[PDB]
RNA sequence: GGAUGACCCCAGGCGGUAGGGGAGCGUUCCCGAUGCCGAUGAAGGCCGACCCGCGAGGGCGGCUGGAGGUAAGGGAAGUGC
RNA sequence: GUGGAGCCUGGGAGUGAGGGCGCGAGCGAUAACGUCCGCGUCCGAGCGCGGGAACAACCGAGACCGCCAGCUAAGGCCCCC
RNA sequence: CGUGAGGGAAAGGUGAAAAGAACCCCGGGAGGGGAGUGAAAUAGAGCCUGAAACCGUGGGCUUACAAGCAGUCACGGCCCCGAGGGGUUGUGGCGUGCCUAUUGAAGCAUGAGCCGGCGACUCACGGUCGUGGGCGAGCUUAAGCCGUUGAGGCGGAGGC
């Protein structure tokens, strides 16, 4: 069984036992959360229009982090314009527990 | 009191030269050419972070198109059908289904054909 | 067990000697001797001296067998240049660099 | 999740009969086959389309007065070295080159594109020497 | 560039040498040339207002008074010039050297005995000043110095 | 003429590529049949003075 | 909101040359310092894929080095190529 | 009409070589990538982004940062694409 | 250097102590290899530290059908350190150096071979406005004098 869930304005195919980084969520580490399901597949196939009324994926919050730093660098020629920015994207790491059909 | 340069410029130049590791010739060896290369590289990375989102959408769409044509419709009919059926699986996941779950993608083609 | 010798501040241009050193790198002592004897370059005299010095060091100081010796590594480094004036036409003076070489030879033993 | 990238695949050998088909509208389909964009796992940076065998290339068709008025051109690098060969003459002398040229211009430039072009095998007359590959006959 | 030792000669012609143009070698662009806007001998003093100084003096003593760190004394018992004597007096006075002390007395003999101690700063009353007060954790004056202090802040 | 001059400094890569033809070839040497010393062919042996199987030279 | 930048919530602004304003980093030196860190290793050098910081930077670790360095908070400039 | 609106006082400027395009005229030849004014615009300073094969000023659109998510603009949807 | 008046450099550091390497070995010598000294000898006198350009030896990855402001985004291969990361780059996408000057520059307009070090908005007095304090119909001293020896005070002439 696999599900396509939606969190952080993005969609991911998840199965039980998957670890996944998503956009940060207000959930204590160790809390468990329920993600909405767009489509079920594997054994049976259920198609959301757009979301499946019963379905949910249960995920355990493993913790929150900050991604590896990206250098945002800006430069315009002949105008003495330079900008240096450090960006670290917050994230939440999830452990997918079960797909509740 | 006097405040000579001392250690300050060497340290500043070494930060730049370390970022330029791997560049060709004086672009990784000379502080001046390294910094000019880094200027371009920073603008490129910013521009290509943006451009990467488009590149991957093109690839999804091309793959989605080919999976569609195995079932006798084209991409643009398939997308319209999903819109009318209310399905909102995105192109990243449609392209993954097209390759990894051909049965599921076929049922999606079914829904799209039926919606019009 | 390695043995080495260095001739430092030899008054010859590095690029010239390196040509000769490249001839013997990785060669048995005896084959390097025959090569150096019939190399028509000034550098051969100098590489031959450093080579023989390393061989003597191997036998007399480091308990290695002469029959077992090969040129394990060898390289020429550049030393301080002697700067000299070269007068040209119309009152110009150029600087000639009479370059200088540190010649290293390292011998090891070819077991069996 | 990262996008699927295929491990290397056995290519598909394919056979197309050129007789009666319009030169340009046949070429775009061959180009698509060579790029492998009919395949759901298409990847832009590896050679993974079909091998395309074409027979009866001398029987390709063309509209208007192109037989007389379409000119192929070659530059030798020498003064006056521009050669102009009309389509008629090319068909009379190296007919397989009409389709090859039409297809090559529709493939990407660069190392991968030149590689894809080698996977196209064009033959005048009804026969090809690739039985060992057992090409699958295609209707396009 | 005017005070350096070199001549005012133009080192080479303006034009047609192929080098950058130059005048004399004392110009600050040259190694060994003059300094642009270097320090010159300078008077850093200024007349702080008298009322600010006077009122400053009172506040520095008042701050010590409010912490309980101000102690007045009538006399220094057996302090006749020797460090060991001022030490013995300080012990009973509660000054064990765990806190720095500003000792303000006109008794020259008492200043001589205390002054070598690392934790003591010694002043005659006419020298009371807020830097020295704020420098030290404790303030000790005899009643005579306490009085010339009062005359000053009035 | 008008004094040609290099337009750009030659790169380390292009300098050393031009030198890809500069390595020496070892001397051609054969053993002397009389004394087994290595020496150039078609020359009188410098170690024993023999050539064509006979003494030609004090050495 | 709470009550005075404690931090949170909602909303909106945030392309930029000449140029105006604001907040910071670092360098030399002084007070702090008759202190404190230092041969169980100062400064400087060479690394690092680690930590903090938007950034200038600051830590920490290994190697080198072998005798100096200097905090919170302030002060002054021969202060950053 | 609450807007990086307006008005008053005062501190600090920079600018006083503009340029393309549209429209209205003069000059020119109902010439000029011409020239000189007016209204507007953009570039200047948005040589950042999409389209126009490429291309400051034509069309689209005002780039705080990140995303392997979605909708559109001009322009496109035979292949290169 | 200049006939001359005159111009006018560069160049500091072994170690606590010379204990400055007897003697042997290759070499004509230079230089080195051992021995030995030293806490340390890439502190060995061409000596503290010992950056960078620049030169070389060894190793990993890579390269002889390929179009390039040299990077960047992606994926894959190999090597390395142990659902991760570092090195390398085959292919695919995108992509007109920096500075200056200009209406406008990748520009075939200026400057720069590369590296390291030196290198340009200050100071005094007066002015004007803002600002942190002191005192307020008042505010403030100057030169000096006394004290101190990194102690402050006195001094009202005068100024606003
Ligand atoms: N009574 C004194 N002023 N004592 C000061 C202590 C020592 C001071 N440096 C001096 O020269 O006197
Ligand atoms: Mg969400
Ligand atoms: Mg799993
Ligand atoms: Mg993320
Ligand atoms: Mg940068
Ligand atoms: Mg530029
Ligand atoms: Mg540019
Ligand atoms: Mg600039
Ligand atoms: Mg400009
Ligand atoms: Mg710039
Ligand atoms: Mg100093
Ligand atoms: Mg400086
Ligand atoms: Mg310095
Ligand atoms: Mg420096
Ligand atoms: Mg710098
Ligand atoms: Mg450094
Ligand atoms: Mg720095
Ligand atoms: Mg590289
Ligand atoms: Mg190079
Ligand atoms: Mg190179
Ligand atoms: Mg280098
Ligand atoms: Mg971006
Ligand atoms: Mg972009
Ligand atoms: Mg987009
Ligand atoms: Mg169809
Ligand atoms: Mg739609
Ligand atoms: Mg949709
Ligand atoms: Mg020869
Ligand atoms: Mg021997
Ligand atoms: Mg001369
Ligand atoms: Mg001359
Ligand atoms: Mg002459
Ligand atoms: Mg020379
Ligand atoms: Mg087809
Ligand atoms: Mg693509
Ligand atoms: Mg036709
Ligand atoms: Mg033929
Ligand atoms: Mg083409
Ligand atoms: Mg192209
Ligand atoms: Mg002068
Ligand atoms: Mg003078
Ligand atoms: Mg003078
Ligand atoms: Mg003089
Ligand atoms: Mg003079
Ligand atoms: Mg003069
Ligand atoms: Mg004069
Ligand atoms: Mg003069
Ligand atoms: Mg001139
Ligand atoms: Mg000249
Ligand atoms: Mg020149
Ligand atoms: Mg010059
Ligand atoms: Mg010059
Ligand atoms: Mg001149
Ligand atoms: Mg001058
Ligand atoms: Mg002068
Ligand atoms: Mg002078
Ligand atoms: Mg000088
Ligand atoms: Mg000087
Ligand atoms: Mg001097
Ligand atoms: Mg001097
Ligand atoms: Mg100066
Ligand atoms: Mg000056
Ligand atoms: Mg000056
Ligand atoms: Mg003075
Ligand atoms: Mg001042
Ligand atoms: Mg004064
Ligand atoms: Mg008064
Ligand atoms: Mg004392
Ligand atoms: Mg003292
Ligand atoms: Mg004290
Ligand atoms: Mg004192
Ligand atoms: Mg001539
Ligand atoms: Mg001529
Ligand atoms: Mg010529
Ligand atoms: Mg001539
Ligand atoms: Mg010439
Ligand atoms: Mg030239
Ligand atoms: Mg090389
Ligand atoms: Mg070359
Ligand atoms: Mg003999
Ligand atoms: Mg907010
Ligand atoms: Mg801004
Ligand atoms: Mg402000
Ligand atoms: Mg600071
Ligand atoms: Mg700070
Ligand atoms: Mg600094
Ligand atoms: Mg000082
Ligand atoms: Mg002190
Ligand atoms: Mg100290
Ligand atoms: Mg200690
Ligand atoms: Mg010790
Ligand atoms: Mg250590
Ligand atoms: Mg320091
Ligand atoms: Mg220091
Ligand atoms: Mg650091
Ligand atoms: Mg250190
Ligand atoms: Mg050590
Ligand atoms: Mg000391
Ligand atoms: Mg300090
Ligand atoms: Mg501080
Ligand atoms: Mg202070
Ligand atoms: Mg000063
Ligand atoms: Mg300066
Ligand atoms: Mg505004
Ligand atoms: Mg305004
Ligand atoms: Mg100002
Ligand atoms: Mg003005
Ligand atoms: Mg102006
Ligand atoms: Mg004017
Ligand atoms: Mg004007
Ligand atoms: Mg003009
Ligand atoms: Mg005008
Ligand atoms: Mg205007
Ligand atoms: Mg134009
Ligand atoms: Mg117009
Ligand atoms: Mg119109
Ligand atoms: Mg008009
Ligand atoms: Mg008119
Ligand atoms: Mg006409
Ligand atoms: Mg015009
Ligand atoms: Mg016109
Ligand atoms: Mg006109
Ligand atoms: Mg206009
Ligand atoms: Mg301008
Ligand atoms: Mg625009
Ligand atoms: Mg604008
Ligand atoms: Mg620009
Ligand atoms: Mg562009
Ligand atoms: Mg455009
Ligand atoms: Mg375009
Ligand atoms: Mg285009
Ligand atoms: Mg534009
Ligand atoms: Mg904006
Ligand atoms: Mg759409
Ligand atoms: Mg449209
Ligand atoms: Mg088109
Ligand atoms: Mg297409
Ligand atoms: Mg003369
Ligand atoms: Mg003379
Ligand atoms: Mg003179
Ligand atoms: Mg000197
Ligand atoms: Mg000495
Ligand atoms: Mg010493
Ligand atoms: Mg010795
Ligand atoms: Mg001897
Ligand atoms: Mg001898
Ligand atoms: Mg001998
Ligand atoms: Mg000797
Ligand atoms: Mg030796
Ligand atoms: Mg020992
Ligand atoms: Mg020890
Ligand atoms: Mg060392
Ligand atoms: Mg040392
Ligand atoms: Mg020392
Ligand atoms: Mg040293
Ligand atoms: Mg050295
Ligand atoms: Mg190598
Ligand atoms: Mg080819
Ligand atoms: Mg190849
Ligand atoms: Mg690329
Ligand atoms: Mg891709
Ligand atoms: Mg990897
Ligand atoms: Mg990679
Ligand atoms: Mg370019
Ligand atoms: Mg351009
Ligand atoms: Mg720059
Ligand atoms: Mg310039
Ligand atoms: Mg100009
Ligand atoms: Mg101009
Ligand atoms: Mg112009
Ligand atoms: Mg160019
Ligand atoms: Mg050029
Ligand atoms: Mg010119
Ligand atoms: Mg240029
Ligand atoms: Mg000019
Ligand atoms: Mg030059
Ligand atoms: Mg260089
Ligand atoms: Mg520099
Ligand atoms: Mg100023
Ligand atoms: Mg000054
Ligand atoms: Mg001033
Ligand atoms: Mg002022
Ligand atoms: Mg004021
Ligand atoms: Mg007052
Ligand atoms: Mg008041
Ligand atoms: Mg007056
Ligand atoms: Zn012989």
């Amino acid at each position: 069984m696999f599900a396509i869930v939606k969190t952080g304005g993005k969609q991911y195919r998840v199965e039980p036992g998957l670890k996944l980084r998503v956009e940060k969520l207000d959930a204590e580490p160790g809390a468990t959360v329920e993600l909405p399901v767009l489509l079920l597949g594997g054994e049976k196939t259920v198609v959301g229009t757009p979301v499946v009324e019963g379905a949910s994926v249960v995920a355990e919050v493993l913790g929150h982090g900050r991604g590896k730093k990206i250098l945002v660098s800006k430069f315009k020629a002949k105008v003495q314009y330079r900008r240096k920015k450090g960006h670290r994207q917050p994230y939440t790491e999830l452990l997918i527990k079960e797909i509740r059909g | 009191p006097r405040a000579k340069t001392g250690v300050v410029r060497r340290r500043k130049h070494k930060k730049i030269l370390k970022l330029a590791k791997g560049y060709w010739g004086l672009r990784s060896k000379s502080f001046r050419k390294a910094r000019e290369t880094l200027f371009a590289a920073g603008n490129y990375a910013y521009a290509h972070r943006k451009r990467r989102k488009r590149d991957f959408r093109r690839l999804w769409i091309v793959r989605i198109n080919a999976a569609c044509r195995q079932h006798g419709l084209n991409y643009s009919t398939f997308i319209h059908g999903l819109k009318k059926a209310g399905i909102e699986v995105d192109r990243k996941n449609l392209a993954d289904l097209a390759v990894r779950e051909p049965q599921v993608f076929a049922e999606l083609v079914e829904r799209a054909k039926a919606a019009q | 067990m390695e043995a080495k010798a260095i001739a430092r501040y030899v008054r010859i241009s590095p690029r010239k000697v390196r040509l000769v050193v490249d001839l013997i790198r990785g060669k048995s002592l005896e084959e390097a001797r025959n090569i150096l004897r019939y190399t028509n370059k000034r550098g051969a005299y100098f590489v031959a001296k450093v080579l023989e010095s390393a061989a003597a060091n191997a036998v007399n100081n480091h308990d290695m067998l002469e029959d077992r010796l090969y040129v394990k590594a060898a390289y020429v480094d550049e030393g301080p240049a002697l700067k000299r004036v070269l007068p040209r036409a119309r009152g110009r003076a150029d600087i000639i660099k009479k370059r200088t070489s540190h010649i290293t030879v390292i011998l090891g033993e070819k077991h069996g | 999740m990262k996008t699927y990238v295929p491990k290397q695949v056995e290519p598909r050998w394919v056979l197309i009969d050129a007789e009666g088909k319009t030169l340009g509208r046949l070429a775009t389909k061959i180009a698509t086959l060579l790029r492998g964009k009919h395949r759901p796992d298409w990847t832009p940076n590896v050679a993974m389309g079909d091998f395309v065998v074409v027979v009866n290339a001398d029987k390709i068709r063309v509209t208007g007065k192109k037989l007389e008025q379409k000119i192929y051109t070659r530059y030798s690098g020498y003064p006056g070295g521009l050669k102009k060969i009309p389509l008629e003459k090319m068909l009379a002398t190296h007919p397989e080159r009409v389709l090859e040229h039409a297809v090559k211009g529709m493939l990407p430039k660069g190392p991968l594109g030149r590689r894809l072009f080698k996977r196209l095998k064009v033959y005048a007359g009804p026969d090809h020497p690739h039985q060992a590959q057992r090409p699958e006959k295609l209707e396009v | 560039r005017g005070e350096v030792a070199y001549s005012g000669r133009k080192i080479w012609p303006q034009k047609h040498t192929g080098r950058a143009r130059h005048g004399d070698i004392g110009a600050p662009i040259f190694v060994g040339g003059g300094v642009v806007f270097g320090p010159k001998p300078r008077d850093y003093s200024y007349t702080l207002p008298k009322k600010v100084r006077k009122k400053g003096l009172a506040m520095a003593v008042a701050d010590r008074a409010r912490e309980g760190k101000l102690l007045l004394v009538e006399a220094f018992a057996g302090v006749n010039g020797k460090t060991k004597e001022f030490l013995a007096w300080a012990k009973e006075a509660g000054l064990d050297g765990s806190e720095s002390v500003l000792l303000v007395t006109g008794n020259e003999l008492v200043r001589r005995a205390a002054r070598n101690l690392p934790w003591v700063v010694t002043l005659a009353p006419e020298g009371l000043n807020v830097y020295d007060i704020v420098r030290t954790e404790r303030l000790v004056m005899d009643l005579d110095a306490w009085e010339v202090f009062q005359n000053r802040i009035g | 003429a008008k004094h040609p001059v290099p337009k750009k400094k030659t790169s380390k890569a292009r300098r050393d590529a031009r030198r890809s033809h500069h390595a020496l070839t070892p001397p051609t040497l054969v053993p002397c049949p009389e004394c087994k010393a290595m020496k150039p062919p078609h020359t009188v042996c410098p170690e024993c003075g023999y050539y064509a199987g006979r003494k030609v030279l004090e050495v």
